């Protein structure tokens, strides 16, 4: 319900597991039926984002750190700075996806602390 | 989205296409 629940990723259902026992808090995303499974490193993510009141909608988005190490280039070897990848979750009900949510958050407000 | 006209929308776009809220 909070830690866990049934989340599309990818426009394929499945199942959503934020668990705390694990190396920085991580989320499992294993889908419905056990074939697929993405998990999301809390620590590696810098936001979380989810639909707030004012969206139609109930989904939740884990926003990676960017690759700041090795500024990425363009075709001629130029350089770009990438925007940073997400993990986004699609979810049926707000308020699981506001457990969800404000799970995650709370995890990553604690790296942040200890960023 | 896209860049080269008046009141374009780069960039905003793609943060607005979330449509989601941070909780922090």
């Amino acid at each position: 319900p909070s830690h866990s629940g049934a989340a599309i990723f990818e426009k394929v259902s499945g199942i959503i597991a934020i668990n705390e026992d694990v190396s920085p808090a991580e989320l499992t995303w294993r889908s419905t039926d056990g074939d697929k499974v993405h998990t999301v490193v809390l620590s590696t993510i810098d936001k979380l984002q989810a639909t707030p009141a004012s969206s139609e909608k109930m989904m939740l988005r884990l926003i990676g750190k960017v690759d700041e190490s090795k500024k990425r280039k363009d075709n001629e070897g130029n350089e770009v700075v990438p925007k940073p990848q997400r993990h986004m979750f699609s979810f049926n009900n707000r308020t699981v996806m506001d457990n969800i949510k404000m799970t995650l958050q709370q995890i990553i407000s604690r790296y942040k602390d200890a960023d | 989205g896209g860049g080269g006209y008046d009141v374009e929308m780069e960039s905003e776009e793609e943060s607005d296409d979330d449509g989601f809220v941070e909780v922090d």
